[PDB]
């Protein structure tokens, strides 16, 4: 499309061009308001619900200045978050880390969005004011003129909610005139009338205003909690006074008062100050109540996810934790539960009712006089506020608060997903217990014990060099059939010879199921035979999670790439590639079809906004890819690594593909970073954003290329700082040739430890480059060890990781006390009954837990191969075994000794009463 | 001309 | 030159003193058509050649495209420009822009009848020796096969083969009883919570249900066997 | 629009319902047979309140079933092309606005919506504001419309609306 | 061919009698009161819809807006759409219903519109 060409030609980061609202330069006034506004909403305002501090990497008021700087770099200099986080960290650290910078970037969108609506909405107010001014200058009790405070209310708005309040307010008082205003300006009229327009047609304005406090005055009495404005008192009874407004729509005084009270109730319910003051009070006092429907009482059993909260009474919203509210909305959409959010405590007690919020605020509008004249008005006033609170405000505030509590729970799930992805991408290449990379033999197999085990040998460069099929490696050495043993001996010898012929450094085995443990023991023994014979050095044997490898094998890419290889053997290669470099491997399952979402990050990841989750996951790729750096020559030479170019800061998928395409057309390796400018004609802003993150391995170059090779290209030193990097290297040697000086330091990096960078930072500041302490420390550390991999060194999975990896269970899905279905495998001598779960855990039922009555012979109750319901009592993660019981007293848990912990606010009375 | 001091220990 | 004015379509007059008059097609021919258009509330027939007629359709009726990118697909037109006639496909609520002259008008529903007789509606197939599935919608180059896991994958016409019915198979349900094939059951628990249907095929852990009232997934759905109750 | 006609239908009865209270038993099986169903001729039928009369029953030869033509009292809902009716907005998308007229869901493409209305896919509530941010049409809003076409899908209508015609908008 | 613009309906549906939103609201509410096999979710989605659009809820207000309009020379199609839409001006009623163009004068038609707006609860 033309847009792809425009993105390629435009000298701006691709993600800046793909942003919903285009990034526009900002004046210092806008940046200062934005910096304070973002700080208030994103960092200073605590979550309504209890949310875990997700900064796996309360920030003070000093953060406001740091945000102003960060916004300056993004909006005026067009630098992406990674560039700022790595090469402008002196200006944003320690208050803002890379995740905080993304948070600021995402909130900049919201600020720009709020300002855009707030500006056009102001234009509407200016047009409306001009139209009313024309009508008045060219008056009935119902003509309210739009004044300077009406404009100021809008200009002071701090959130989309307050903006919506001002908009709802504008529609209530002026919505009826909008079509008249537009036709007068030169369009056909939106026509429906809320009951408020009927009351206006009846002229009730003269009566509604006589209740006393104006909507705004009541708003201040609410805000200040006292009668700051005294209620004007009319000298007549309301029921007698209503006779003056009797018409065809309101034929009786009793009907006139209901109509007029409705008009007053709506004015109060839509006045911005009243909504603002109530919303604040509502978020602080709101209580959540939950009751199960006819369906919920039958379907929400002990195993259902809604078990801990199907009955809630008076739970403060401030006590909901993590994703719990999302689970509540899901159970409600499933029609299992009914949720109710009230500012009042629910109960039938007299004091309970006397203590309600309505009993508190009615006092701010009642006039304290005992005359019948005033008392009957107070009765009307009571019903005027009551209708405003019960019919308009409590329903709307409950919906708005419901959306915020739900949004916080959805955001938690997104943060939990990114936190899991981060923990996967942070793993470094396996290093044997190195310069030519590691030859890896990946071994994949299907869960069916009759399928052949497949091995794939991948060299350190990522090329598949060979493959092997083993029809009997799945058999067990202690089989009752001698034939199995004999046939397996040929495959054992085949693998031993394959290792002998190819000499791989590490063998990875698929975390498919518990049989992977047998495979590792056999592979370790084969390797141990080579070790005892001293025929080959010890070869690592690693259990590697195969979830990513399954997604690979099922991808369109894994078939097209290796058309002749079976699909099971295709998971053997991804397991070999995954241990070589997890980041390059995870980038393979990030296709245009969004295959990434098939990875099980969180049990609720399918219930969050898809676009928000995708952005939150790509941020984890962008964070790690830029920290690690992408070798362009590796990408051109090996199509496998081309997936990382799209995550390089500034490039993206359109420019990333284009970069490889031009180098492909020229058929030349990328020899130096300057070539991005001279051959790809890359503009200064895109070059600035990506140049520090693109690696060029100077050791791979030679011959005529020697004519121009900047050794610094082989490090994260940014080209803008090459002049300083050379000067810093020349001074460490105290030379009175920049390349010769640098080479001596790169080979002998210890000399840089004596160089005092603090003295040099003062000189750069004096020359006008500003504070450079952290940039110089990065350059010095980088020259001390070029491209030092900041990823966490690879480690073998622990007992907890192995158990979860092979059973595909988590502590939340497989907990002590849980009910389960299991198959009987045998009887232990009787000490108990041996069983096997679907997830492969081997369960054991002690004879004392077989039945409520003492059973001496288990054969009297259970048979081998029989399926039996049981309850987990103890879990042994190390042995893959669980102590199960099947006594009816335990199965039904008559003592409630095993059932999951109920919420603190669980309504035990409602649960007992519904029976 | 300017030179960074190696005064660091 | 060629002309595609099929019986039952609608054509208008592009030039002459009787311009802008949309009528229904009764007589069909080649170059010298001298068509007899049936306008609303008009028993008399006009006369127009092929060089004086245009394939036009008023906004809000079903259209069937013969040639184009999305050829062989049906839907509802919402805006008809000079050449881009956008419509809503009946399969998915998404845009679809095609040429009006290669279009035709039929008020019938897109049935998608079987050709040759190698497959039929609700027939068991064998994609891989490790997985099983049923055919639910016949396309022009591909087929919408629904596997045992419960998702619909898009395969070619020759990439799948007909599997023989396991009419002598049994499984377990929510009440832990012996449930066979060709029985009317109810799906109360599971992904398709609150559904009525008839089982046609069974497997190791899944059941292939079939309905007529449902429109989604060609009226067929798959759930686990332990998510069923006898109806 | 909602209409008023009393229709007739034929239902089958098994021998377990014979005996003296047969005609009384025939009435019950119709109440959950002609409710919430639909046709391309009478439209979507809401429900049956009472039953007028039971015709003569023909026993099927060989088996025990007998059919009974019954006349009943039901109210029906059929939207027609050219009608202007009210609806509630369910979803707003870049392709168009999707609404709901009682028992039926409908769609109006952005093509059929006036040129003033631009998109708001970026904000939390999906809306179509104007250049003036004046008339905002979002989810959960009582919006009038004009039906330009109907469609039947296995006993369910799915019509198509329009909104360029005048006096068709915000509540 | 079935087009409400020129008021053409199937022959078996042409003889039908139109119903007001408040009228079906009363008939549907009465059926719910009698039957709560229980009522279907299809029925509930007609209840909340005609509720939101039941402009007046007392039964006498239903029979009155119908009897006062049929006294004019409007069709029974207009008898329900002019009780559901509640247009403000006669030009709007003529824009919504094309059958009103040239059939009556604006001020008399406006009187019929005011008769309906005044009954709303």
């Amino acid at each position: 499309t033309d847009q792809d060409n425009e993105i390629r030609a435009t000298d701006l980061p691709e993600r800046f061009q793909l942003r919903s609202i285009p990034v526009k330069g900002a004046e210092d006034d806008e940046l200062e308001e934005e910096a304070d506004w973002i700080y208030r909403n994103a960092f200073a305002t605590p979550t309504i619900s209890l949310q875990e501090s997700c900064d796996y990497l309360r920030k003070g008021p000093s953060t406001i200045q740091k945000i102003k700087e960060a916004l300056g770099f993004m909006r005026n200099q067009h630098f992406e978050v990674p560039f700022i986080a790595f090469y402008r960290k002196e200006y944003v650290e320690p208050e803002l880390h890379i995740n905080d910078l993304w948070r600021v970037w995402q909130w900049d969108e919201k600020w720009t969005q709020l300002r855009i609506r707030k500006e056009n909405l102001t234009r509407l107010f200016e047009k409306m004011q001009a139209y009313q001014y024309e009508q008045i200058s060219a008056l009935a009790d119902g003509i309210r003129a739009l004044d300077t405070t009406d404009m100021e209310r809008l200009k002071d708005v701090q959130s989309m909610d307050e903006l919506k309040d001002v908009y709802n307010h504008f529609l209530l008082y002026y919505g009826r005139d909008i079509p008249k205003m537009q036709n007068a300006a030169k369009l056909k009229q939106a026509s429906r009338r809320d009951m408020y327009t009927i009351c206006q047609s009846a002229g009730l304005d003269g009566l509604a205003k006589k209740f006393g406090l104006t909507p705004e005055q009541f708003g201040e009495n609410l805000r200040d909690s006292y009668q700051r404005h005294e209620t004007e008192q009319f000298p007549a009874e309301p029921l007698e006074l209503a006779k003056d407004y009797v018409c065809s729509q309101f034929p009786t005084p009793e009907a006139v008062l209901e109509g007029a009270r409705y008009m007053v109730a709506l004015q109060i319910a839509r006045e911005p100050l009243v909504r603002q003051v109530l919303r604040q009070t509502f978020q602080e006092r709101a209580k959540l109540n939950i009751t199960p429907t006819k369906k919920g009482r039958k379907d929400v059993d002990e195993a259902h996810y809604a078990y801990s909260f199907k009955y809630l009474k008076n739970k403060p919203v401030k006590e909901l934790r993590d994703d719990q509210f999302l689970k509540i909305c899901l159970a409600e959409d499933e029609g299992l539960l009914t949720t109710d959010i009230s500012i009042d405590l629910k109960g039938v007690e007299g004091y309970g009712n006397d203590q309600t919020y309505f009993e508190e605020i009615k006092q701010f509008y009642y006039r304290d006089e005992f005359s019948h004249q005033v008392q009957e008005w107070n009765r009307q006033r009571t019903m005027a506020i009551e209708r405003a609170l019960q019919q308009f405000l409590y329903v709307q505030m409950a919906k708005e608060l419901k959306n915020k509590l739900l949004a916080e729970a959805k955001e938690y799930v997104i943060k939990a997903c990114s936190r899991k992805l981060y923990n996967w991408l942070r793993v470094a290449p396996y290093r044997p217990d190195q310069g030519k990379g590691i030859r890896v033999l990946g071994i994949a197999f299907s869960s069916a014990r009759d399928h052949p085990v497949f091995c794939a040998l991948v060299n350190g460069e990522g090329e598949v060099t060979d493959f092997l099929r083993l029809p009997h490696f799945t058999k067990r050495r202690t089989a009752w059939r001698e034939e199995e043993r004999e046939k397996k001996a040929q495959d054992i010898e085949t693998l031993k010879k394959f290792l002998l012929n190819k000499k791989p450094h590490v063998v990875t085995v698929a975390g498919e199921n518990r049989d992977a443990q047998m495979l590792i023991e056999d592979v370790k023994r084969i390797v141990h035979e080579l070790d005892q014979g001293q025929q080959l050095s010890s070869i690592g044997v690693e259990l590697v999670d195969n979830e990513l490898a399954i997604l690979y094998m099922n991808s369109k890419k894994s078939e097209a790439e290796f058309r002749d290889y079976p699909p099971v053997l295709r998971q053997a290669v991804s397991l070999a590639r995954r241990i070589q470099d997890p980041l390059i491997e995870f980038a393979q399952v990030c296709s245009s079809d969004e295959d990434i979402l098939c990875l099980k990050f969180h049990p609720l990841q399918e219930h969050v906004v898809k676009e928000e989750l995708l952005n939150a996951l790509y941020c984890e790729f962008i964070n790690r890819v830029n920290e690690v750096g992408v070798d362009v020559n590796r990408a051109i030479a090996h199509p496998y690594s081309q997936a990382l170019i799209q995550y390089v800061c500034g490039l993206g998928p359109r420019k990333g593909t284009h970069l490889l395409k031009i180098l492909k057309q020229n058929n030349t390796r990328l020899e130096s970073r300057t070539q991005l400018v001279t051959m790809c004609h890359m503009g200064p802003k895109v070059f600035m954003n990506c140049a520090g993150f693109l690696k060029i391995d100077t050791a791979s170059l030679g011959d005529s290329t020697d004519s121009y090779i900047e050794v610094l290209d082989g490090s994260r030193v940014h080209p803008e700082t090459y002049e300083w990097a050379r000067k810093m290297a020349v001074d460490a040697l105290e030379y009175d040739n920049p390349a010769g000086a640098l080479e001596e330091i790169l080979e002998n990096p210890e000399r840089l430890k004596d160089l005092d960078l603090d003295a040099f930072a003062e000189e750069l500041e004096r020359q006008g480059y500003g504070d450079k302490h952290i940039t110089l420390y990065d350059i010095r550390a980088e020259l001390s060890c070029r491209y030092k991999d900041l990823r966490t060194a690879y480690r073998s999975p622990n007992t907890e990781e192995i158990f979860n990896m092979l059973t595909k269970e988590t502590p939340e899905t497989f907990y002590i006390g849980k009910l389960i279905i299991c198959n009987v495998t045998g009887i232990a001598h009787a000490i108990g009954v041996k069983t096997r779960l679907d997830n492969g855990v081997t369960g054991f039922i002690p004879t004392k837990f077989l039945s409520d009555k003492v059973v001496k012979r288990p054969e009297e109750r259970v048979k081998v191969g029989m399926t039996v319901h049981c309850r987990i009592m103890k879990i042994d993660i190390e042995k893959f075994s669980a102590d199960l019981t099947c006594r009816t007293s335990d199965l039904m848990d008559r003592n409630n000794e095993w059932k999951l912990p109920k919420d603190t606010y669980y309504d035990f009375d409602a649960e007992a009463a519904d029976h | 001309v300017y030179r960074i001091p190696k005064k660091s220990q | 030159r060629e002309h595609n004015f099929q019986p039952g379509d609608n054509v208008e007059v592009c030039e002459g003193e009787l311009i802008n008059l949309q009528g229904k097609i009764l007589s069909v021919d080649g170059n010298k058509i001298t068509i007899m258009p049936k306008h609303e509330d008009l028993k008399d027939m006009l006369e127009f050649p092929a060089q004086e007629l245009r394939k036009y359709f008023k906004m809000g009726d079903h259209v069937k495209v013969i040639a184009g990118r999305f050829e062989g697909d049906t839907g509802l037109i919402v805006r008809v420009e000079e050449n881009f006639v956008i419509l809503f496909s009946d399969l998915t609520m998404h845009e679809l822009k095609v040429l009006p002259r290669d279009l035709q008008l039929c008020s019938e529903t897109a049935s998608g009848v079987d050709v040759g007789g190698q497959h039929e509606w609700g027939e068991l197939v064998q994609l891989d020796p490790q997985t099983v599935g049923v055919i639910v919608r016949l396309e022009r180059e591909t087929f919408q096969v629904l596997n045992m896991y419960g998702k619909v994958v898009t395969v070619r016409h020759q990439a799948v083969t007909r599997k023989k019915d396991n009419r002598f198979a049994v499984a377990l349900d929510s009440e832990q009883n012996n449930i066979h094939v060709k029985d009317i059951v109810k799906v109360i628990d599971g992904p398709h919570s609150g559904r009525e249907g008839e089982i046609r095929h069974l497997f190791r852990s899944f059941a292939f249900l079939h309905c007529k009232k449902l429109v989604e997934n060609g009226g067929m759905f798959v759930c686990k066997t332990r998510h069923l109750v006898l109806a | 629009m909602f209409y008023h006609i009393s229709l007739e239908h034929e239902i089958l009865l098994h021998p377990r319902y014979f005996g003296p209270n047969l005609l009384n038993t025939v009435k019950q099986k119709l109440f959950t047979e002609v409710e919430g169903t639909c046709t391309g001729k009478y439209g979507f039928v809401i429900a049956v309140t009472t039953i007028d009369n039971i015709g003569a029953g023909v026993i099927q030869p060989g088996r025990g079933f007998v059919l009974y033509p019954v006349k009943y009292k039901a109210i029906v809902f059929r939207p027609f092309k050219g009608e202007v009716v009210d609806a509630v907005v369910t979803q707003v998308n870049k392709v168009g606005l999707f609404t709901e007229i009682g028992p039926m869901s409908c769609f109006i493409s952005r093509h059929s919506i006036p040129s003033e209305m631009e998109f708001d896919p970026n904000s939390n509530p999906p809306c179509y504001k104007t250049m003036d941010e004046d008339i905002v049409i979002q989810q959960d809003d009582e919006i009038r419309l004009k039906i330009v076409g109907t469609r039947v899908d296995k006993n369910d209508i799915f019509a198509i609306g329009s909104l360029m015609d005048d006096y068709l908008g915000l509540v | 061919e079935e087009d409400a613009s020129q008021l053409i309906f199937p022959k078996e549906f042409e003889t039908a009698e139109t119903l007001l939103n408040s009228e079906v609201h009363m008939l549907l509410e009465h059926r719910k009161q009698q039957n709560e096999q229980e009522l279907s979710e299809v029925f509930m989605k007609t209840l909340n819809y005609t509720a939101r659009f039941s402009r007046f809820k007392n039964r006498e207000t239903i029979a009155s807006v119908r009897s006062l309009l049929l006294q004019k020379k409007l069709h029974k199609f207009e008898l329900a759409c002019l009780a559901n839409l509640c247009p403000e001006t006669a030009e709007e009623s003529k824009a919504l219903i094309p059958s009103l163009e040239g059939r009556f004068e604006d001020e008399e038609l406006q009187q019929i519109l005011d008769d309906i707006q005044t009954k709303r609860s």
